[PDB]
């Protein structure tokens, strides 16, 4: 932002948008599929108890 | 959240980051999804009984000795001996510094041994 | 003014294992209680380096030099006061000279005539004999670099059997900027090299911008006919390779591991 | 109305929302450069009496001392200016670690073959560029000096290679090439030819043909502390208020304070845990300081169904209630609008750590 | 790589990694799903066992 000038800073910026959008869809993605497994694992507790 | 995550809180990235659509708020609303998820796993797996029960000071079980699994009454807890060598058998402000929040639980560790021990006293 | 000596006891080389020594800081950053990975130039651990002798018994011979050097001596009164760099040696490429004088160092790139065996000439005729400065070379015509910085001595006197100096160097060349690293320790041993892990403080990383290839060591020196102190002095060759180093809470460098020895 | 906007409705139901973040805005700005320093002598490189060609090009290192390229910038005396790694409207203000000028001259045809990734005559054997590179080429028409009607040949130039060079690889041999199966022996023989050869420039040759005097700016940087910046402004070292700050180019926003880190005397920038920026020592002082951003957090609506009052409470959510500019704190965070009471009900709006809400008479 | 400049040929390459990495990426979450649910009908043989 400090280095570059306006309209040619916009494409260094989309390659890291791009990237970190990436990783956060993947940890979401990730975060799911775990939850759905705990949520399996909490109510096969429930029926034990 | 994204807009903090992604951006280093700047007008630019930000106004940049407005034009890739609604993608914040359906991250946004999975996470909600998930911890509201976690504490209705938590309520349903503990809240099994409808009033909390007491154990009477007496302890004539017919020669069954229960100290070691029922409330502690010597400390600052209620959590038992078993509870309490499990929780001793069982960094975090980096993560909070790029806008990654933990939140705390609903139910803290006392309503949960409330419970448990609610448990084992209607049980005995 | 130089003279060739012969008094030189004819020892082949000695093999040592370089058991650990030899790790510093490759970053100006500070870190704590961080297990950072990092690649660089380093000297692999478990390698033979080469035991020299330098006290009858005159070893100075002439060394390659490629991805820099790591020089470590143990020695009494610190006979050895300079070392000499470049590729040809003879005013033909810019030549780098670090001799170390007792007041404080000098640091010439300069255009070096050296004699066949440049040995440091007699220490009490600078001067005294209506003599003058150095001379192991023959005239310095051209100068790029000149520098003067507080010296090394490091117990610069005594004679003794069990003498605690030792002091270590690495040398590396990158980007045209010749990297000295250096530290002292006072160990309590002979020979061999302690079995212990130290690190290493940057000393200053000076321009060059030159072509080095070859490495000889200057050491104070009637020329048949001395008095000096025991010493000894190791060479070691660097290489590429990766590493993870574990610092502390004071921010030494108080671990390191290889990352291409055996598979554990 | 926040809730309203962000659910995109006119009514709302009971519970707790979430709602758009709060952070605490800077105040002032701290732009502490290193010490005064002499002026750096472009005007001495650009100003030189002689050029030398392109296979002998002069490389002139600049460091410690204070440089100024508005005026380089707004001067009419030079024909082209590419900045490829930076912009030189905000090339003022930045700090670098060394500067490395390189001059010589071109034919007017092949300068634009010093750009970056360019196949030439003068890409291939004599000069070249990487292709990561962060200068500047200016180049200068140089037409009434240089050009001479006599004839000023002693500019040469690489005609051919036997293999192409690594950027920044001067070379100097003039050895006898040899393009044919035959060895190449003597001065001269068949397919043996001078490796160099001079151009033709003459005051009445034209545009294309006439030489330019063409320098490089390069420079690096994060690699040692600051040489060169230039304006300095040295304002102040305010501690735990939230500033902006620029100590050797590297901008940021936060409080500081005194730390009591153990840097040694060739240590700053810290990286205590990730890869943020941790605790820095000032230029012009030393003295370590530490760097913390702003307080920060993101707020929650807790409200009734709309049906029934308009009346809300917000929960500031790990923040302490001191610093938030009927307050009562939990666990969870500083939570306004209601009021906390000795008596337990059941859960109506699940706060958190404990706690719930609800609306009563 | 033999029909470009090695300057210019970035972006035919970086375009067919950032393919490759799609792919991949879609391969491992299909498969975690498919993997799921056969720990699903894992978990209810072994309680008919
Ligand atoms: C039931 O078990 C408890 C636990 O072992 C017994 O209490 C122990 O008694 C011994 C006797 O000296 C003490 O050394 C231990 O410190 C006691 N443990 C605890 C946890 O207090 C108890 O005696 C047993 N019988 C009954 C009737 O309670
Ligand atoms: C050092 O050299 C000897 C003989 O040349 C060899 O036996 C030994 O394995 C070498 N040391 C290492 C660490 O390779
Ligand atoms: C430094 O050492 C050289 C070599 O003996 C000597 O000629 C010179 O006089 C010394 N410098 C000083 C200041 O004594
Ligand atoms: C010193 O530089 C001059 C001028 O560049 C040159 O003529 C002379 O040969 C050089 N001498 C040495 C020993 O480098
Ligand atoms: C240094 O000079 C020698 C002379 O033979 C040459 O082989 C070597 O490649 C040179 N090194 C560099 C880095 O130019
Ligand atoms: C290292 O840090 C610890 C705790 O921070 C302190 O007790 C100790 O004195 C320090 N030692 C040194 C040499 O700095
Ligand atoms: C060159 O010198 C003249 C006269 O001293 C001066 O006005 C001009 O600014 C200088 N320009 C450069 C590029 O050195
Ligand atoms: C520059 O150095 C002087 C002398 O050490 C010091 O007094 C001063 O504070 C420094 N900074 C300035 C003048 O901005
Ligand atoms: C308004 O509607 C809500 C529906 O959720 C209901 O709970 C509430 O009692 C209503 N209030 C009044 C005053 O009708
Ligand atoms: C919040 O402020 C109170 C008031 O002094 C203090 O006791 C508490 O430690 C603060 N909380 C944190 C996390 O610093
Ligand atoms: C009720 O709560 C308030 C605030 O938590 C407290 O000051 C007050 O003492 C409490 N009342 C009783 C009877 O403890």
């Amino acid at each position: 932002l400090s280095r570059l000038d306006p309209p040619e800073a916009e494409v260094q910026i989309d390659r890291l948008i791009t990237g970190r959008l990436q990783s956060l869809q993947t940890y979401v993605t990730q975060q799911l599929i775990r939850a759905a497994e705990i949520r399996a694992s909490a109510n096969l507790a429930a029926t034990k108890m | 959240d994204c807009t903090m995550y992604i951006c280093g809180d700047s007008t630019e990235c930000s106004n940049l980051l407005l034009q890739y659509g609604s993608f914040c708020t359906q991250l946004n609303r999975a996470l909600t999804g998930i911890a509201v998820e976690q504490d209705k796993n938590t309520q349903e797996v503990f809240a099994q009984v409808k009033q909390i029960y007491k154990t009477p000071p007496i302890k004539d079980f017919g020669g069954f000795n229960f100290s070691q699994i029922l409330p502690d009454p010597s400390k600052p807890s209620k959590r038992s001996f078993i509870e309490d060598l499990l929780f001793n058998k069982v960094l975090i402000c980096a993560q909070k510094f790029n806008g990654l929040t933990v939140l705390p639980p609903l139910l803290t560790d006392e309503m949960i041994a409330q419970y448990t021990s609610a448990l084992l006293a209607g049980t005995i | 003014q130089c003279v060739n000596l012969r008094t030189r006891t004819q020892l082949p080389p000695a093999y040592t294992n370089s058991f650990t020594r030899g790790v510093y800081y490759p970053d100006k950053v500070f870190r704590s209680s961080v297990l950072h990975s990092t690649q660089d130039l380093f000297l692999p651990f478990f390698s033979n380096v080469t035991w020299f002798h330098a006290i009858k018994r005159f070893d100075n011979p002439v060394l390659p030099f490629n991805d820099g050097v790591y020089f470590a001596s143990t020695e009494k009164s610190n006979i050895i006061r300079g070392w000499i760099f470049g590729t040809t040696l003879d005013s033909k490429t810019q030549s780098l000279l670090i001799v170390n004088n007792a007041t404080n160092v000098v640091i010439k790139v300069c255009e070096f005539q050296f004699c066949n065996d440049p040995f440091l000439g007699v220490y009490y005729h600078k001067n005294n004999k209506s003599w003058m400065e150095s001379g192991v070379y023959s005239s310095a015509n051209n100068c790029t670099f000149e520098y003067v910085s507080q010296p090394f001595l490091m117990d610069l006197e005594g004679k003794q059997g069990n003498f605690k100096n030792l002091r270590e160097f690495v040398f590396k060349n990158i980007d045209g900027y010749f990297k000295i690293y250096s530290k002292h320790t006072p160990i309590n041993l002979v020979r061999d090299l302690p079995q212990g892990f130290s690190a290493l403080e940057p000393l200053v990383d000076l321009p060059i911008g030159i072509n080095i290839t070859r490495f000889q060591t200057l050491l104070a020196l009637s020329s048949s006919g001395w008095t000096a102190g025991a010493a000894a002095y190791y060479v070691g060759y660097l290489q590429p390779r990766t590493f993870l180093l574990k610092y502390n809470e004071n921010g030494t460098i108080t671990d390191a591991v290889d990352c291409a020895l055996d598979p554990l | 109305s926040e809730t309203k906007c962000t659910l995109k409705s006119f009514t709302v139901e009971k519970g707790i929302y979430q709602t758009s973040n709060f952070r605490v805005q800077p105040t002032e700005s701290i732009v502490r450069f290193p010490n005064i320093t002499n002026l750096c002598p472009f005007g001495e490189v650009f100003n030189a009496t002689r050029f030398a060609s392109v296979y002998a090009w002069n490389r002139k290192r600049i460091s410690n001392c204070v440089a100024d390229y508005s005026v380089l910038y707004n001067s009419a005396s030079f024909s082209t200016f590419k900045c490829y790694g930076v912009s030189p409207t905000k090339l003022n203000d930045l700090c670098f670690t060394n500067v490395y000028a390189d001059s010589f001259v071109i034919r007017g045809d092949e300068v634009r073959q010093i750009a970056p990734g360019q196949t030439g005559k003068i890409a291939d054997y004599n000069y070249k560029l990487p292709d990561d590179f962060t200068g500047c080429v200016i180049a200068w028409n140089s037409n009434n000096l240089d050009s001479k009607v006599g004839g000023n040949y002693n500019y040469r130039y690489r005609l051919f290679r036997k293999s192409n060079l690594k950027p920044f690889e001067r070379d100097i041999s003039t050895e006898i090439y040899q393009a044919g199966s035959k060895p190449c022996n003597g001065v001269e023989g068949f397919n043996c030819y001078f490796p160099l050869q001079s151009y033709g420039f003459q005051p009445t040759n034209g545009v294309g043909y006439q030489p330019y005097r063409v320098v490089v700016l390069s420079f690096e940087l994060l690699h040692a502390p600051a040489t060169v910046c230039g304006p300095k402004k040295s304002t102040n070292l305010v501690k735990n208020k939230c500033v902006n700050f620029n100590f050797n180019g590297l901008t940021g926003t936060g409080v500081l304070t005194e730390s009591n880190k153990k840097f040694l005397p060739f240590q700053q920038f810290g990286r205590d845990i990730a890869d943020t920026t941790d605790a820095v020592r000032d230029p012009q002082t030393l003295e370590i300081l530490d760097i913390t951003p702003c307080s920060f957090g993101g707020v929650s609506v807790i409200t009734p169904g709309t049906n029934t009052s308009n009346q809300v409470a917000v929960l500031y959510q790990g923040v302490n209630c001191t610093e938030v500019p009927n307050v009562f704190q939990t666990r969870a965070g500083c939570l306004i609008g209601a009021e906390h009471v000795n008596n337990s009900y059941e859960c109506d709006i699940p706060i958190g750590a404990g706690i719930c809400a609800s609306y009563q008479t």
